[PDB]
RNA sequence: GGGCUCAAACCACACACCGAAGCUGCGGGUGUCACGUAAGUGACGCGGUAGAGGAGCGUUCUGUAAGCCUGUGAAGGUGA
RNA sequence: GGGGAGUGAAAUAGAACCUGAAACCGUAUGCGUACAAGCAGUGGGAGCCUACUUGUUAGGUGACUGCGUACCUUUUGUAUA
């Protein structure tokens, strides 16, 4: 045991998602939210 | 690996074909292919590996049909109405090396080889051509 | 050997300077001098300057001979910009670049 | 915390100009030029891989046609002549041979004619 | 009217393939060996030998 | 003297002292190969044309070295499509002597 | 397009050949299943926008670190 | 404003001074380029030059030639004028 030999278990934890960060990445350029409408905006939520 | 032609160790033979008698497209497609060296093994297409042509009697060179009177050659001069149209036949009777020079032409690329490639055609109206120290080899298709 | 002089920031464009210095490029510095003394180019009175101090250079920190001198390397390099403002027809500002150059002379007798 | 981008960005400015090497202008200078000049020379290399194996499989059928024309047989008359007559040379080694080998080419057209007729 | 494209460097230089500038003629006096403008008074002040301007 | 042999899935024209490049072949380094699909066997006006196969011709080499050729890139780009994957590629190759042609 | 007319047109028949990133060959990578409680073998796959899923590189700071490297040359810059 | 001298470990640390990137502008050398048509590359490829490893090599250039209408966005669809 060391502080530089100590591991969460494999799906412990995770990276967040990074939209907008290049085509490779897989959320570049609109981040997932495909192309118009108010979904797409910022600040675009359908209301409950 | 695939061999080339290097362009300084060509071999060019002379040729002298008769056009008496011989059917202008005909005559002109064993030319066109003469002088790109496509008969040869050593063909490379980007280096001119083919042989010199001397055409003689050019005059009588003929096209079937009514191809005489009716096949135009046309080209424009750059001036608005520009378009000049003349006969096969009153070509032959005016410039007649140009009839088998304009269907060789057409034949060859049209790059800086293919230029290259028609300096090699030496086309002539007598029986006679000037080229007689090199010697032309009868190539009779 | 070979004995530059410098004029960092002379006040003149580097395109302009550039033109005389073509024209003195690989002569005689006897022959320089009398084309730069009969040019009508503002840049030959600027370069004939340098180059009679780099031939005083040659001449005093090396010891050598006019007579044995030819131009070796001129070359124009790109100054110091001033920036100015001129007014135009209907309130319009323009920026006036006042160009500057360096200019190195370098003799050699080799 | 904060992270400045000034040292890896020019890391990767300075990779795509190195490969825009020998462009005219703007397309081996500015980055923004270069960047497209790079992807198209990528574009046109993937698909000259394929293009090569066509220009040189047409490049040796054009020789070993003017190789076995002047042996009184063209190229299509040969190939089949090649296989009645079980020989697996192929193209690259037969347009070697035609420019090369002319003994050893006209033996193989000899072999193709024999087994035509 | 403008350039709808900048004009390359190469293009820019072409042009000024005309903008080299030319020599003066210049002659030799013989009554004092001084470098002048050929059919110009010497810098010192003499024409084909005389002394004209006088300083 | 030459031989044409097949290796690789390709044909090369050999001579005997050559040096080659083949497709990546699972033998040793400096071990002796005998290619045995020998098509064309030349010894100089003596021609041997193989109907596929010379019979009783043998051509020995020996493996000198394994390698990867030059790298190559491999681009896909989509034009407006958002669309891009980069690959590299290094080809195994088996460089190996002709040390020996028998008709 | 050149040019073409017992065609280099049209009709019929036949035997050849060319022709793609299709198929095969040779070498390599990868996905999913199955056999493997293994290295790996087998089969079938592997164009892709929006989009979902998976696996990573690199940058700055903190710990590991009063460690390790470093004026016998750090970071940075510029070539191979 | 420079060239020497000198100071300094260092002056291309010289006061607009640590490092000193890019655009952009030059000088030098090598090769190419004035009968040639277009996204300027890519595939093939001669010659020349340089360096050693002295030609199955490395680097630079690249005649000639096949193919080839930037990118982003937005769109049913864009070389798009
Ligand atoms: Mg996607
Ligand atoms: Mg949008
Ligand atoms: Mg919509
Ligand atoms: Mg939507
Ligand atoms: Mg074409
Ligand atoms: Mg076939
Ligand atoms: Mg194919
Ligand atoms: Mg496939
Ligand atoms: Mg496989
Ligand atoms: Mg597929
Ligand atoms: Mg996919
Ligand atoms: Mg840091
Ligand atoms: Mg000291
Ligand atoms: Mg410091
Ligand atoms: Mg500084
Ligand atoms: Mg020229
Ligand atoms: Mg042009
Ligand atoms: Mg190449
Ligand atoms: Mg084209
Ligand atoms: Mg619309
Ligand atoms: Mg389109
Ligand atoms: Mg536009
Ligand atoms: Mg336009």
């Amino acid at each position: 045991m060391q502080l530089n030999d100590l591991r969460s278990a494999p799906g412990a934890r995770r990276e967040k998602h990074r939209p907008g960060r290049g085509i490779g990445s897989g959320l570049g350029k609109t981040g997932g939210r495909g192309h118009k409408g108010l979904t797409s905006r910022s600040g675009g939520k359908v209301a409950p | 690996k695939t061999y080339t032609a290097k362009p300084e160790t060509v071999q060019r033979d002379w040729f002298v074909v008769d056009a008496a008698g011989q059917t202008l497209g005909r005559l002109a497609t064993e030319i066109a292919r003469r002088l790109r060296g496509k008969h040869k093994p050593e063909y490379t297409p980007h280096v001119d590996t083919g042989d010199y042509i001397v055409v003689i009697n050019a005059e009588q060179v003929r096209v079937t049909g009514a191809k005489t009177t009716d096949k135009m050659y046309y080209h424009h001069s750059g001036f608005p109405g520009g378009i000049k149209s003349i006969n096969f036949e009153k070509l032959i009777a005016k410039a007649p090396e140009r009839v088998i020079e304009t269907a060789v032409k057409g034949m060859l690329p049209k790059n800086p080889l293919g230029r290259d490639m028609y300096r090699k055609l030496k086309v002539y109206k007598g029986a006679s051509h000037p080229h007689t120290a090199q010697q032309p080899q009868e190539l009779k298709i | 050997m070979e004995v530059a002089a410098k004029l960092s920031g002379a006040r003149i464009s580097a395109q302009k300077a550039r033109l005389v210095a073509d024209q003195i490029r690989g002569k005689k510095v006897g022959e320089a001098l009398n084309l730069l003394a009969f040019s009508s180019k503002k840049a030959a009175e600027i370069m004939k300057k340098v180059l009679e101090s780099a031939v005083a250079n040659a001449e005093h920190n090396e010891g050598a001979d006019v007579d044995d001198l030819k131009v070796s390397t001129v070359f124009v390099n790109e100054g110091r910009s001033l920036k100015r403002i001129m007014p135009r027809a209907k309130g319009r500002a323009d920026r006036i670049v006042k160009r500057s150059c360096h200019i190195t002379v370098k003799v050699a007798d080799k | 915390a904060r992270v400045k981008r000034g040292v890896i960005a020019r890391r990767r400015h300075k990779k795509i100009l190195k490969l825009a090497k020998g462009y005219y202008g703007a397309r081996s200078r500015v980055f923004r030029v270069a960047k497209q000049a790079v992807i198209k020379a990528g574009q046109y290399a993937y698909r000259d891989r394929r293009q090569r194996k066509r220009q040189f499989r047409a490049l040796w059928i054009a020789r070993i046609n003017a190789g076995a024309r002047q042996n009184g047989l063209s190229y299509s008359r040969l190939i089949a002549g090649l296989k009645k007559a079980a020989i697996e040379i192929d193209r690259k080694v037969l347009a070697d041979l035609a420019v090369n080998e002319k003994a050893a080419f006209t033996a193989i057209v000899e072999k193709a004619k024999a087994s035509l007729a | 009217a403008v350039q709808q494209n900048k004009k390359s460097r190469s293009a820019r230089d072409m042009r000024r393939s005309h903008d080299a500038l030319e020599s003066n003629a210049l002659s030799v006096e013989k009554s004092t060996g001084e470098v002048h403008l050929r059919h110009h008074v010497s810098p010192d002040g003499f024409y084909r030998g005389r002394k004209v301007v006088d300083k | 003297m030459y031989a044409v042999i097949v290796t690789g899935g390709k044909q090369h024209k050999v001579t005997e002292g050559e040096f080659l490049k083949v497709e990546k072949l699972d033998v040793a380094t400096g071990e002796a190969i005998d290619f045995d699909r020998v098509l064309l066997v030349a010894n100089g006006e003596d021609v041997k044309i193989g109907l596929p196969v010379v019979e009783g011709a043998k051509v020995t080499a020996e493996v000198v070295s394994h390698g990867r050729h030059d790298k190559v890139r491999i681009i896909k780009f989509r034009r407006r499509k958002h669309h891009m994957k980069r690959q590299g590629h290094r080809q195994w190759f088996t460089e190996i002597k002709i040390t020996g042609i028998q008709a």
